[PDB]
């Protein structure tokens, strides 16, 4: 099919040019190949023509035709034409290693494709040459750029004295005594990467003895457009179209986040997960679940804003089919009677959403990535969805880890000196999991930072296979049932293969569900599942009162800022838990929230302060100097004052020293 | 741009991809819904008057600042501002430098066939000095 | 202080050289072990080299009949290692050319001189030929052989190209093993080449025969191998 | 090297040979100048003119009152008859705080004395206003008045004016022909003498003349080897054996091979040298070379010349006769057009801003890439016309290199220019027709064949010359 | 001069340079020498 649309294309040209001469040019451009009836058989290019190979390539993945790649393709045949080689280059993972042994292998010759290594004997270049030269085989040496120029000069004077004496056409030739016979067909391409890194320079009648060819592009489109085609149903051309155009356009017109990504084997996967969901569905949803699918991902990863446009963009495409559904109110329910009974922790509809999201993406993929503080809501998100994972299912073993807890040396085995190999961790973890029991699903997570030395060790995994590697020559994979799951903060240290392969999940911070939790904390403490537990002590009085002062302090504070240090209002409310505590042992609630927001604030902003709070204050503060005079007595029931002490005994050693009781 | 092409695309109710920017010298039109006066342009390697563009010398600067400019967009290939033939295409890079690859680049109308406006190397900044 | 530092730098001299004597008498060892075919037609050497090993064991009993370093280092007089060396060195670059002779050809630079030997101490054992096969060349791994030899399926015939994609194609000539290993080598590239000829003509009829039965939907073109069928579809886009 | 310093310090004594009191005078006439040709030919024209100045400055630092160089490397609507970009350079000149003081100094205010100054070709030599200079700038400031008020007599003011406020002896500062055996004469058999291969520069033809005429002893005795492949064993144990007779040696394409010369350097610095042992040594300029020669050895230099005239009369140097008489006239005059176009495609890459995004590495390997590949066909019999074939010309010579759609674009249509093949002086077979033709070509590179206007050439190769400027050089 | 420079190697060790006068008179003893070897052998061998 590539080459039947390449040859498409082509007709195209030919129409819309009304091309008139047979021995039209940009046809001319393109191969030629005749029969014969000798032993031997005969291609033809532009000008070009010699015997076939014969040779068994292989069926292998082939590559795309572009403009660059015409450009390359008539390069190399007149190299071949002048009986000298060529020197394509340009910026590296351009694609041209790809298309170097792509133009090799497609007249079906051998392409040897080495590195320029550990200093490259004179002798062993020699020797490749010679053996090359006579078995009549083709190849190039990539990273030129790291060669001693004493072998460059070595092997520059060998590559242009036999181009003299195969230009002469000759039968046999000497080298370093080696008089051998020639072969006929044999062919040097040589590519480097220029200017970037210190690397060795170019000889300057080595760097005449070839031309070069810049290049710089490739693209997709054809593998996309081919699966749709091959998955079960036709009209898939102009529907591939779409689909490379949304693509390209969400990467320009998105805003550049680092986790923004839309990662090739994630597009790759996107499309054959779609093949899959076909199965068992009419010609009509077919389209519904294209963009349900493109919604499959834009739900976990994209801001709101970002998503309403995003979904207008899309709603241009195809503007009568936007109300397609998901379905899963069964473990909508399911997820929620935990959430809300079984768990003893208050629920959510959105709670019970990101659940939703999360066990889809589990679902889909074996990994994801989730962003939030601990304790945020998250966790639990996740602890809730594997209890309903195993009221919907069996079992679910399930392992906790951090990366930056010990080191990675540890973390994957070494050798004791004394030459003895000691295991890693996750290696125990899966002998253990691989070989317990079936009745269970295997989970594992990891909470920490990025550093990128630890993840990358583990890309094995990461990447589409789940196998293992270890320094003891040993490797592991792992049926389906082996999950991870990866818990971060920030990603101010990853890398784009990193994004790119697992999934994504974002939580705005202001999703934790606030009211829900402080009223749970106010009426009822968690069940005491655990043995003992600690001591722990209307309820609308107070709960009227914080909401009250909720939105006033904030504005207030708001104006004021000011703290010390950067801090949330969840631990705000953890110290109003002690506030509370402290008054079982409304003016106390009062006092005591008082003290817990004004720990950052600074001396002479005390004047802004609490002073605008004894503005905002039902009791009047009668201290009308340092407002901050309140000790209020529970039996008395008296407003406020303070107290002191000290002496010698208090004073005794050198260190101890009585500083008084300050106030 | 693409915000434009944006507003307008929701405007008119019309695909993004549909969308077909085009430039337009005189003033704006109304399939699109709005047509923007825009600054911050000059011309390079030829001069220009009403209805004609013309060819720099050697007296006259390599730059040339165009007219006030407006611009329009348009279905998938409908019939737009100008002819094909008629108009022609020249670079667009960033600015007084060269560097940084063309964004992308903008029709001008062609007096004769394009070849002596190739040879002359045509292009066009957004801001010098 | 004196006693003990002449005899430590005897002693370090003595076991180093020892150590080079007895690598590479774990070297010799080995190449004379993976063959007999080395030792027969190299009998010089090889028997220079088995008395060698032979009182290097001796010598070897004898150093550890005392082991104790520090009462058994006291074996002076180990300079006889010396001329082991140069022993070693008169027969290794024979080794070496007999090596040189044994590769006498192109397709050999391409591989380890170590397998090289490998295949001169077993080249006719046709797994080992199917095996070096795929290491050797680009897009073959193996080929099918007679199960019976009356004893095994040790290296009869072949009688189809199994491929790195598992490409199955059968022999139309039933290639004999032979034990001339680069004679019977080149009788396989040539059938490789031509053999991939005559399926390419066959192909080429059968396609052509193919494009008159276009109008009938051919599922030929899917009967036909993928690179064959998709060459002789372009030239007939050619001729189109 | 100080040897050589103190060496050739005493020719100029040598080459002196006065006898007079007139000979301290004399002596330090020739030395001034020995010196400063034995270090004008290795050194770059920017970095002549610093040295210059220093020297003028060191001799017997002053003019720069107010660090004039900062805004003379750049570190209005007064006037009418002035274009505006001189008001802008002008305007540059007024500046915040620059040289307002100065620039209404001028008093150009007054047009008659700056619209005549302006208007006159070459101010400075016919009507440069003698009062109007008692005004602003007397002796080194009109080089600042020449910075915007005409920057046309940028480099011949300089030149007229360093040469005049100072008293060095050179009467040119340049010197006499490139007479090089007299140079030769105080090579020293144990120093090396470096021969920097310039774009079409070979003189060591003349260094076989020198060993064959003077050195009748040794006349193939001697020889000369480029760094090939093993020639390590080869050269080294020559250039031993050499050493202990003393012979002469020349090693071309050493830029070739710097990793030979760390051995190479190493048993030289092993041994010291012989007597009568010449050594020379031949590359074109290039980095990765140890510097324990390029610090100790002798640096000379030619000059490359350009132009499409050269081009294609160098490009008919190697397209050898048997090359050029070929069967018919048709082969050779499209041979002359593709040419004529290869060297145009070469010669535009002198402009960096416009005749490309960036100058690529156009080689005369592509000339041969034409030349066969045109061979292959020409090979069959058939009227081989050429729509596909530049386009295969293209795609290869220039389809690597070129890859920017607006240089993809130029190209394309000066392959539709050159050849019309679109369908919207020449001669005969022979070699000197081609000839004619390069001479018919006029030596003055129009930019009509190229398509550009004549100013900004002029500002990019002033901007050079500010590059250069700046690589000369609690504060401002 | 003063690549590395610091007073402690200036306190702790002994400072010795010399920075023209001296090169100066190795010109004459070799110009003196080129002027006339009879200036030479008298100048030297006399001192």
């Amino acid at each position: 099919i590539t080459i039947d649309v390449h040859s498409r294309d082509v007709v195209e040209k030919f129409v819309i040019q009304k091309v008139s001469e047979a021995e039209s040019f940009a046809w001319l451009s393109q191969l030629k190949f005749y029969w014969e009836n000798k032993n031997k058989c005969i291609i033809r290019i532009v000008d070009w023509f010699r015997f076939y190979s014969y040779e068994y390539i292989g069926n292998a993945i082939r590559l795309v035709i572009t403009p660059l790649t015409d450009r390359c393709y008539i390069t190399l045949t007149q190299a071949l034409n002048l009986t000298m080689g060529g020197a394509p280059a340009g910026p590296a993972g351009t694609g041209k290693t790809e298309t170097t042994k792509d133009l090799g292998r497609a007249i079906g010759i051998p392409v040897m494709v080495f590195n320029c290594s550990d200093q490259m004997n004179k002798d062993s270049m020699a020797q490749i040459f010679m053996g090359l030269s006579q078995s009549g085989a083709w190849g190039c040496f990539d990273e030129f750029n790291r060669i001693s120029i004493e072998v460059l000069s070595v092997v520059s004077t060998q590559v242009k004295c036999v181009l003299d004496a195969l230009k002469e056409k000759k039968t046999k030739f000497s080298f370093e005594e080696g008089e051998i016979q020639l072969q006929d067909t044999v062919g040097f391409f040589i590519t480097m990467n220029p200017g970037y890194a210190g690397r060795t320079e170019l000889p300057e009648n080595l760097k005449a003895l070839f031309r070069s060819c810049a290049m710089v592009v490739p693209d997709l489109a054809l593998i996309c457009e081919n699966m749709l085609m091959s998955e079960g149903f036709t009209m898939a051309r102009v529907l591939s179209r779409k689909f490379v155009s949304l693509y390209m356009l969400s990467r320009e017109l998105l805003s550049k986040q680092k986790h923004y990504d839309w990662g090739l084997r994630a597009v790759k996967s996107v499309l054959r997960q779609a093949g899959k969901l076909k199965r068992g569905d009419p010609d009509m949803p077919e389209d519904p679940l294209l963009m349900r699918a493109l919604r499959d991902f834009n739900m976990p990863k994209i801001v709101t804003d970002d998503k309403v446009i995003f979904r207008r963009l899309i709603g241009d495409l195809f503007p009568k089919l936007d109300p397609p559904t998901k379905q899963n109110p069964e473990l909508k329910k399911i997820v929620q009677d935990t959430t809300k009974k079984d768990m003893g922790l208050v629920a959510e509809e959105l709670f019970v959403t990101k659940v939703v999201q999360l066990a889809e993406i589990l679902e889909v993929r074996h990994c994801c990535f989730v962003i939030g503080p601990p304790g945020s809501g998250k966790t639990c998100v996740w602890k809730t969805l594997i209890k309903s994972y195993i009221n919907s299912g069996e079992d679910a073993e399930y392992d906790t880890l951090n990366p930056k807890a010990v080191t990675s040396d540890e973390l994957f085995g070494a050798y004791t000196k004394t030459k003895e190999w000691k295991n890693g961790v996750i290696a125990v973890i899966m002998k253990n999991q691989v070989k317990k029991a079936t009745h269970m699903h295997k989970w594992s997570v990891l909470d920490g930072d990025i550093d990128p030395e630890w993840i990358e060790s583990l890309n094995t995994v990461m990447d589409d296979n789940k196998v293992l590697t270890l320094v003891s020559n040993d490797r592991i994979f792992l049926t389906p049932q082996m999950r991870l799951i990866f818990e971060i903060s920030n990603l101010r240290n990853a890398t784009p293969a990193t994004v790119s392969r697992a999934g994504v999940l974002f939580i705005n911070e202001t999703d934790i569900g606030w009211m829900p939790y402080m009223n749970s904390w106010l009426e009822r403490s968690q069940i005491n599942i655990l043995k003992q537990q600690k001591e722990m002590a209307a309820k609308s009085v107070f709960y009227r009162c914080f909401q009250s002062y909720f939105e006033q302090n904030i504005d207030v504070h708001d104006k004021n800022r000011c703290p010390m240090v950067d801090i949330a209002m969840i631990q705000t409310i953890c110290t109003i838990l002690d506030a509370l505590l402290i008054q079982h042992l409304e003016a106390f609630f009062i006092f005591a929230g008082l003290w817990a927001i004004g720990g950052p604030v600074g001396g002479g902003q005390d004047d802004s302060f609490n002073t605008v709070w004894k503005g905002a204050a039902k009791v009047k503060f009668p201290e009308q100097g340092l407002c901050y005079d309140y000790y209020y007595d529970i039996n008395e029931n008296k407003w406020n004052t303070w107290k002191v002490e000290d002496y010698l005994p208090n004073d005794q050693p050198l260190f101890s020293k009585i500083y008084v009781a300050t106030i | 741009l693409t915000a434009i092409m944006q507003v307008i695309s929701r405007a008119k109710a019309y695909e993004l991809n549909k969308l077909y920017i085009q430039t337009e010298i005189t003033k704006r039109s109304i399939a699109a819904k709005e047509g923007a006066y825009v600054y911050g342009f000059i011309l390079e390697g030829a001069r220009w008057d009403y209805q004609l563009g013309q060819l720099e010398e050697s007296k006259p600067k390599e730059m040339f600042s165009v007219l006030p400019v407006t611009y329009c967009k348009a279905i998938p290939l409908p019939p737009e501002g100008k002819e094909d033939k008629s108009l022609y295409q020249c670079p667009v890079y960033k600015t007084e430098d060269r560097g940084n690859t063309y964004v992308f680049t903008a029709q001008l109308k062609t007096r004769f066939p394009p070849r002596k406006w190739i040879l002359a190397g045509v292009a066009i900044i957004m801001d010098v000095e | 202080v004196e006693d003990w530092r002449e005899k430590l730098g005897r002693v370090d001299v003595v076991v180093n050289e020892w150590l080079k004597v007895q690598k590479n008498w774990k070297i010799l060892y080995n190449i004379f072990l993976l063959s007999e075919d080395i030792r027969m037609q190299l009998p010089e050497d090889t028997k220079v080299f088995e008395g060698v090993d032979k009182e290097f064991k001796d010598m070897m009993s004898e150093v550890s009949a005392n082991p104790s370093v520090v009462e058994a280092c006291t074996i002076e007089r180990r300079d006889v290692l010396v001329g082991w060396s140069q022993a070693i060195k008169k027969c290794e670059k024979a080794l070496n050319d007999y090596l040189e002779q044994k590769k006498k050809f192109p397709r050999f630079y391409f591989l380890s001189n170590q397998s090289l030997l490998t295949i001169l101490s077993n080249g006719q054992n046709a797994p080992k030929v199917c095996e070096y096969l795929g290491d050797c060349f680009d897009g073959l791994k193996t080929l099918t052989f007679e199960p019976p030899a009356n004893p095994a399926e040790t290296s009869k015939v072949g009688i189809g190209m199994i491929s790195k994609d598992d490409e199955k194609v059968p022999f139309s000539s039933k290639f004999i093993c032979e034990g001339a290993v680069e004679h019977w080598l080149l009788n396989l590239e040539f059938r490789m080449r031509e053999t991939l000829q005559e399926i390419l003509e066959g192909a080429k009829n059968t396609a052509d025969l193919w494009d008159s039965g276009d109008k009938p939907r051919e599922e030929w073109v899917e009967g036909y191998n993928a690179q064959i069928a998709l060459l002789t579809t372009t030239i007939v886009w050619t001729e189109d | 090297s100080l040897e050589s310093f103190i060496t050739f310090f005493f020719k100029a004594i040598n080459r002196t040979t006065v006898r007079d009191e007139n000979r301290i005078p004399t002596l330090i006439l020739n030395i001034r100048q020995t010196i400063y040709q034995w270090i004008s030919r290795g050194l770059f024209e920017k970095h002549k003119l610093i040295f210059l100045t220093l020297i003028v400055f060191r001799l017997m630092d002053v003019a720069y009152e107010v660090a004039e160089m900062d805004f003379l490397i750049k570190c209005e609507n007064t006037l009418d008859w002035l274009p505006n970009i001189s008001w802008d350079q002008i305007q540059g000149l007024i500046n915040l705080e620059e040289f307002r003081n100065f620039a209404h100094q001028l008093e150009k205010e007054a047009p008659n004395r700056f619209k005549d100054w302006y208007n006159e070709l070459q101010p400075e030599d016919q009507k440069l206003p003698l009062d109007w200079k008692r005004l602003d700038s007397m002796p080194f400031k009109k080089l600042l008045v020449l910075r915007c008020l005409r920057p046309d007599r940028m480099t011949i003011s300089l030149n007229n004016f360093i040469r005049a406020v100072l008293p060095q002896g050179d009467a040119f500062v340049e010197m006499d022909q490139k007479l090089e055996s007299v140079i030769n004469e105080d090579s020293e058999s144990t120093i090396p003498i470096f021969f920097i291969l310039s774009p079409g520069s070979d003189p060591v033809k003349e260094v076989e003349k020198i060993a064959k005429k003077k050195r009748i002893e040794p006349g193939k005795n001697f020889f000369n080897i480029a760094l090939g492949q093993g020639q390590d064993e080869i050269a080294r144990r020559r250039i031993e054996e050499g050493n202990k007779e003393g012979h002469w040696v020349m090693l071309q394409n050493i830029h070739l091979m710097p990793t030979w010369l760390i051995e190479l350097e190493k048993i030289l610095d092993s041994y010291g040298g012989n007597s009568e042992f010449r050594l020379f040594l031949s590359a074109e300029p290039s980095t990765g070379i140890p510097i324990g020669i390029l610090d100790r050895s002798i640096k000379l230099t030619n000059e490359p010349p350009a132009g499409l005239k050269a081009n294609m009369k160098r490009a008919w140097t190697y397209f050898s006769k048997e090359e050029i008489e070929d069967k018919d006239p048709k082969i050779k005059s499209i041979l002359f057009a593709l040419c004529f176009f290869h060297s145009t495609l070469i010669e535009r890459r002198r402009f960096g801003p416009k005749g490309w995004n960036m100058s690529y590495p156009f080689n005369m390997g592509d000339l041969r890439d034409s030349y066969l590949v045109m061979n292959r066909y020409m090979e069959q019999n058939q009227k081989v016309p050429f729509n596909d074939l530049i386009y295969i010309f293209g795609e290869i010579m220039y389809g690597g290199h070129i890859v920017d759609d607006w240089d993809r674009r130029l190209c394309n249509s000066y392959l539709f220019n050159t050849m019309h093949e679109q369908l919207f002086v020449p001669g005969q077979n022979p070699y000197e027709k081609y000839i004619e033709h390069i001479e018919t070509s006029l030596k003055q590179e129009t930019p009509l064949a190229y398509g550009l206007h004549p100013n900004a050439e002029i500002g990019f190769r002033t901007d050079q010359c500010k590059t250069l400027f700046n690589t000369l050089l609690i504060k401002s | 001069i003063n690549p590395h420079f610091r007073p402690e190697i200036a306190a702790q060790c002994t400072i010795i340079n010399f920075i023209e006068s001296g090169l100066e008179e190795q010109f004459i003893a070799m110009v003196v020498n080129i002027e006339k070897n009879e200036l030479e052998m008298a100048k030297q061998d006399l001192v």
